[PDB]
């Protein structure tokens, strides 16, 4: 009979960089706004 | 009993023995487990130990 003292079995497991790992963004429009005084279409009319 | 089952396939594979378990055959395993199961059941020249 043999002993696996020497050769035994190896697990593995990653070493995760999780810890350390950038998130992901979002992104949103700084809209400008109507509720402050933006501009309007000067749909003109004639006075005849 | 997966921690003694380990040690024994590290003995049998030591000893000279061709041990197929799920765990160290994760792979093809994985790609169809039932498939998997028949391969090592149908034949009858493998000889099967039975964890109680």
């Amino acid at each position: 009979v043999r002993e696996p003292g020497s050769q035994a079995c190896l697990a593995i497991d990653p070493l995760v960089g999780e810890e350390g790992g950038a998130a992901v963004a979002k992104l949103e429009p700084h809209l400008q706004p109507r509720g402050q005084p933006a501009p309007q279409p000067l749909h003109t009319l004639v006075l005849a | 009993t997966a921690m003694e089952v380990v040690k024994f396939v590290n003995f049998l594979l030591v000893n000279g023995f061709q041990t197929a378990i799920d765990i160290f055959e994760d792979r093809i395993r994985g790609i169809d487990i039932i498939k998997w199961m028949e391969r090592y059941l149908r034949d009858k020249t493998v000889m099967i130990i039975v964890a109680i």
